[PDB]
C-alpha cells in the first residue's frame, strides 16, 4: 500500500535520529573526559610543585 | 611627627580576610581584640609564619625588606612554650627572629619592662 510506504519512512526515519543522538551523546560524553582528565593532572602536579619549593625552603633554612 | 613618611601600601602576607577584606598597612596599629576565651597563639604565628610582605603587585622589587619578626608574648604558658617551639622550629623565624616572652613565671618586674624592650 501507498499507506504503508509512509510507516515504513517514518519508522525509519527514527532509526536514523536514534543513531544520530546517540553520536551526539557519545561526543558529550567524550568530551567530559578531556577536560575532566586534564583537569586532574595539572593540579596535582602544580601542588606537588610547591610543596618542593616550599620543602627546600625549610631545609635552606636549616 | 612631620618626618614620618605617609601611608600608600599594604603588606602582604598569605592571610586572607586579615589583608582581604580588610587590608593591613604599613605602620598599622593592628590590634587585635580578640574572643579571649579562644587563645591567640594558633591563630597568631600562624599568620606569623605564613606572613611575608612583598610588593611584586607593585612592581617594585622584593629583595629590600629584610624581614624582621618581632615576637612578644607574656605571662605566658609553658605549654604556649612549646608551641612556640613547635612553630618555630619549621620557620626560619626561629631564627631572623626576637622571641621575647615573659614566662608565667617570670617575675613582674621584667615584665613590665617587657614590652619596652624588642620595641
Amino acid at each position: 500500500s501507498k499507506l504503508e510506504a509512509i510507516l515504513s519512512q517514518e519508522v525509519e526515519a527514527e532509526i536514523q535520529a536514534l543513531l544520530q543522538e546517540a553520536e551526539a551523546k557519545a561526543e558529550a560524553v567524550k568530551r567530559e573526559a578531556e577536560e575532566k582528565a586534564k583537569a586532574l593532572l595539572q593540579a596535582r602536579e602544580r601542588a606537588l610543585e610547591a610543596q618542593y619549593r616550599a620543602a627546600l625552603r625549610r631545609a635552606e633554612s636549616a | 611627627p612631620v618626618a614620618r613618611r605617609k601611608p600608600e601600601q599594604f603588606i602582604q602576607t598569605g592571610i586572607s580576610t586579615i589583608d582581604v577584606m580588610n587590608t593591613l598597612v604599613r605602620g598599622q596599629k593592628l590590634p587585635i581584640f580578640s574572643g579571649s576565651g579562644l587563645p591567640a597563639n594558633e591563630i597568631a604565628a600562624q599568620i606569623a609564619r605564613q606572613a611575608t610582605v612583598r610588593p611584586d603587585l607593585s612592581g617594585e622589587g622584593e629583595k629590600e625588606e629584610p624581614f624582621a619578626v618581632v615576637f612578644a608574648a607574656m605571662g605566658i604558658t609553658q605549654r604556649e612554650l612549646s608551641y612556640f617551639i613547635q612553630e618555630f622550629e619549621r620557620t626560619g623565624a626561629l631564627s631572623r627572629s626576637v622571641l621575647f616572652l615573659n614566662k608565667a613565671d617570670d617575675p613582674t618586674i621584667e615584665r613590665i619592662l617587657t614590652p619596652r624592650m624588642a620595641l
